[PDB]
C-alpha cells in the first residue's frame, strides 16, 4: 500500500495510458488462444532490421 | 469474449483459492490447498462425469 502511494505521488500529472490501450493489452496478455505462429515469427526475425 | 470471460472467472476462483492458503505444509501425501480447501481436495469428484 505504501508502494501503490508513493507511484500515486510520483505519477500525479505525468502521461497516462487511454483504457482502449490498456483493454486491448490485458485482453492480449490474458489470452491463452494466442497463436503460435507470432511466435515463431518472432524467433525467426529475431529483432533485426533487415 | 464470454468464454474467455467465464473461464478467467474459474482461474480467477482458483487463484483466490490458492492465495488463501500456506504452501509448505503437507500431511500423508496431501498438499495444502486439498488440506484447507474442498475444490483442491482430490478425494471430492465432480457431479458428472
Amino acid at each position: 500500500s505504501f508502494r501503490d502511494c508513493r507511484g500515486t505521488q510520483l505519477g500525479l500529472g505525468r502521461h497516462t495510458m487511454t483504457p482502449a490501450t490498456i483493454k486491448a493489452v490485458k485482453d492480449t496478455f490474458e489470452d491463452r488462444a494466442y497463436p503460435t505462429i507470432f511466435y515463431m515469427l518472432e524467433a525467426v526475425i529475431h529483432g533485426n532490421e533487415r | 469474449n464470454i468464454y474467455r470471460d467465464l473461464l478467467q472467472h474459474v482461474r480467477a476462483l482458483r487463484q483466490t483459492i490458492t492465495d488463501f492458503t500456506i504452501q509448505g505444509e503437507g500431511h500423508n501425501g496431501e498438499t495444502s490447498e486439498a488440506l484447507n480447501n474442498i475444490l483442491t481436495d482430490d478425494t471430492f469428484i465432480a457431479p458428472i462425469l
